[PDB]
């Protein structure tokens, strides 16, 4: 899980979290304005220490109409099953230590991705 | 050692073009400008960048590039010396006009067989 | 240069580099999450290790197995060392080595809301 | 390193660093300031009271918190300056010529803000919306490099240098 | 110390395609000084000599 | 016999260590005493500590967690039956008393870091053609680049043009 | 004329060895040796070999 910015409502600025002492209760009040609101995720702050991110959602379906990037035929997509399929490592800065590819389907209107 | 430099044989240098031609025609074009546009809207977009300013927004990455490729090779709107970068990891397209690009010809080939025919 | 019997053996000259090798928590937490949980024995998370040992708040700072195991390192001294570094002003409850989740309960007993940011940086 | 086109001012460069160390506090170096300012100070001078608008400006998705985070502690550092002139007052008394009442640093800082930092946008008399989502950009690429998602621009590559031949030189 | 690194996106040169480790596509010379050497590995022996 | 206390820390945490001892019914197809074990796992603590602080409070539950975890009750049943004396039981660290899968992968993990701890051994052609001047054995290892000479038990350095 | 002959060999047969750790390297089976971490010891494999 994770957490998310939730602005106000009528002057529309960050929301800073308070803890109710009266009810007991989680509540985001406003610097400017003195709106409130009753939470729900019950959580303020999580940090990732190994910070384990799925390059999956970082891969877009555009990369397949690449001129310089390699193509293989033997590993099919899931959904469509079409044939023809891009690799490519993580392209990501701060690679811990991991080669592995990201396969991505090279079809129209599919813009699948896997990994094996 | 390394500093002093020499160009190549067939290297060649941009003498330096204007960018309008080029503004007016990604305005004809379905281009929302960057004035009036939603933000939410950028995400799932390309931003054009010409001569490093960011101008209009467009949602069709692989038609424009291939008409602003097509309309270079016919050399009637656009010169030989601009030239159109396509970021396919991040949806951004820079163009750039000013002279100092250093570049140099290069065959074209479509598919696997050039254009440069016995004819 | 290793003296005792640990020159020959390599069991036990990795206690001995270990030793000698600086860690710090940030070598053996994974993730660390602030809750404002306002009873503790609510729990809004599911863990059944507080109602046993038993602030509106507390961190969950779990805890890496492979690295804890690497360097060879047990829940009870972390938790003395926690809470004499900072004096006896808060209570980390930790947790037995029999579960899968290192989970950990540090909670302050005595402006307030970035005070547990700080400490944990 | 901003340049209009061949224009009597010399290049601009702006800087939009981040502060290694809270932690993670943004700052830039805009011309004629010596000290640094924080990017959302300049963000409300351009004319933009609202958070959500700065956010939008900088940041083009929030389904991505993790990104977020990463915004949150420049965002709350400045939290004291809400209307446009306490913004402008702001950047205008780090100016070399701090003008020696309000007027004058107000005016100072407006100029400042509309024709040295990046020209090649606009220097006209409303460009600063594409000012705006210019430095919106150049912090949206900042916090990618931070976050690793996009490796650095190299110093020695070509693609990012320009010949002057004998025409500009003269 | 190291082999040829990518100068471009993930790439030695514009022939190679990307993620290309292998040996001739990061500086392995296979030719000799007898039978020539190609383009690629001539730039990289130049690359060295600098 | 564990001794009686009149001690009401000393009592509660008896009656807890009984509690958790009497999880999974294990005590009566076992046949053994719950109480008199708690009893001395108690005196056991108390013995080892003798005082009823932190120290004391913080080693009554881990036993409680550890005895009651469901996760590894062989612990539990070795405890019940006499596998591991009360007194053991009380002096046995978090790590003797994890289960078997659960201590299998902390000693995997403890070999694979040692292992990785390690550095790897320079490469390199041994034979036994080389006489290394420094120990007068024949072992070592030669490499061409003039060939440099690295001596296997001694440890001779030295080079051949 | 023969010599070449083994030189090519061996050079096919480098060729393959070091598209075989390629291969296991993505199909994540090199295992990182002690003290490097997983390209370091991809990169010490293929200079050695
Ligand atoms: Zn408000
Ligand atoms: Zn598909």
């Amino acid at each position: 899980g994770f957490v998310g910015i939730r602005f106000c409502q009528e002057c529309n600025n960050m929301l800073y979290p308070k803890e109710d002492k009266e009810n007991r209760i989680l509540l985001y009040a406003c610097r400017n304005c003195d709106y409130q609101q009753e939470a729900d995720n019950s959580c303020i702050y999580v940090n990732k220490i190994t910070h384990e991110v799925d390059e999956l959602t970082q891969i877009i379906a555009d990369v397949s109409q690449d001129p310089t990037l390699p193509r293989t035929e033997d590993h099919p997509c899931q959904k469509c099953g079409h044939k023809e399929a891009v690799f490519f490592q993580s392209h990501s800065a701060r690679a811990e230590d991991a080669m592995r590819l990201y396969y991505v389907c090279t079809a129209p209107h599919c813009g699948h991705r896997w990994t094996e | 050692v390394g500093l002093v430099k020499n160009l190549a044989l067939m290297a060649y240098i941009s003498v330096g073009s204007q960018p309008s031609p080029i503004l007016e025609f990604l305005e004809e074009w379905s281009m929302e400008n960057l004035e009036e546009i939603s933000p939410a809207a950028i995400a799932d977009a390309t931003k054009i960048f010409v001569n490093g300013c960011w101008v209009g927004i467009h949602k069709d990455p692989e038609q424009l590039m291939n008409t602003l490729r097509k309309l270079r090779r016919q050399m009637d709107i656009i010169v030989s010396e601009v030239s159109m970068i396509r970021d396919i990891r991040e949806r951004e397209i820079r163009i750039y006009t000013d002279a100092g690009r250093i570049c140099r010809p290069l065959l074209i080939v479509e598919k696997q067989k050039l254009l440069l025919k016995k004819r | 240069f290793l003296l005792g019997q640990s020159a020959r053996d390599a069991e036990r000259a990795k206690d001995i580099l270990c030793r000698l090798e600086h860690t710090t928590l940030r070598k053996v937490t994974a993730n660390t999450a602030i809750y404002y949980d306002p009873n503790p024995q609510s729990t809004v998370v599911a863990e059944d290790q507080e109602w046993v040992n038993v602030s509106p708040w507390l961190l969950r700072v779990e805890l890496d197995r492979k690295h804890m195991t690497d360097r060879k390192l047990t829940m009870e001294q972390i938790a003395e060392k926690i809470n004499a570094g900072f004096g006896d002003d808060l209570n980390c409850i930790f947790n037995d080595d029999n579960a899968e989740k290192l989970v950990l309960r540090i909670r302050i007993m005595n402006d307030d809301d970035v005070f547990l940011r700080c400490i944990e940086s | 390193r901003s340049c209009l086109e061949n224009s009597s001012r010399p290049t601009s460069t702006i800087w939009v660093s981040m502060l290694a160390r809270i932690g993670q506090r943004i700052v830039a170096t805009l011309p004629y300031i010596k000290q640094e300012v924080p990017i959302i100070i300049v963000f409300r001078a351009l004319g933009f009271v609202s958070d959500r608008d700065i956010l939008e400006h900088i940041i083009y998705d929030f389904e991505d918190p993790e990104m977020m985070e990463m915004v949150k502690p420049s965002l709350d550092e400045a939290f004291v300056i809400q209307e446009q002139n306490v913004a402008l007052n702001f950047i205008g008394s780090r100016g070399a010529k701090p003008g020696v009442t309000k007027e004058k640093r107000i005016k100072y800082a407006k100029e400042v803000l509309q024709k040295e930092m990046l020209p090649h946008v606009g220097v006209s008399d409303f460009c600063e919306t594409k000012k705006a989502y210019f430095l919106g950009y150049m912090v949206h690429r900042l916090l990618l490099a931070a976050l690793g998602r996009r490796e650095l621009d190299d110093r020695d590559h070509y693609g990012n240098k320009r010949l002057d031949l004998a025409g500009p030189l003269l | 110390g190291k082999r040829i690194p990518f100068g471009f996106k993930h790439r030695t040169l514009p022939h190679f395609i990307k993620d290309d480790y292998g040996p001739e596509s990061r500086g392995f010379v296979e030719n000799s000084y007898l039978a020539g050497l190609t383009p690629t590995e001539f730039f990289f022996h130049a690359m060295g000599g600098r | 016999r564990a001794p009686s206390t009149s001690d009401s820390v000393r009592l509660k945490c008896r009656e807890m260590l009984a509690a958790a001892l009497r999880t999974g019914d294990d005590y009566i197809a076992i046949g053994a005493d719950e109480e008199e074990l708690g009893s001395q796992i108690e005196e056991a603590i108390y013995q080892e500590i003798r005082n009823t602080d932190m120290k004391y409070k913080n080693r009554v539950r881990s036993r409680i967690s550890n005895l009651k975890d469901a996760k590894n009750p062989n612990l539990r049943k070795n405890v019940l039956c006499g596998n591991i004396p009360p007194d053991l039981f009380a002096r046995m660290t978090a790590e003797e008393m994890a289960s078997d899968e659960l201590k299998e992968m902390r000693k995997n993990l403890t070999k694979e870091a040692i292992r990785e701890h390690q550095m790897a051994k320079t490469g390199g052609t041994q034979t036994d053609l080389f006489t290394c001047g420094k120990c007068k054995k024949k072992n070592c290892t030669y490499t061409q680049v003039t060939t440099f000479v690295v001596c296997n038990e001694c440890g001779n350095r030295w080079k051949f043009c | 004329s023969k010599t070449y002959q083994d030189i090519q060999n061996t050079i096919k047969k480098a060729k393959q060895d070091v598209i075989e750790v390629i291969e296991k390297a993505h199909n994540n089976e090199l295992e990182p040796t002690p003290g490097n971490t997983l390209r370091q010891t991809f990169e010490n494999q293929v200079n050695r070999i």
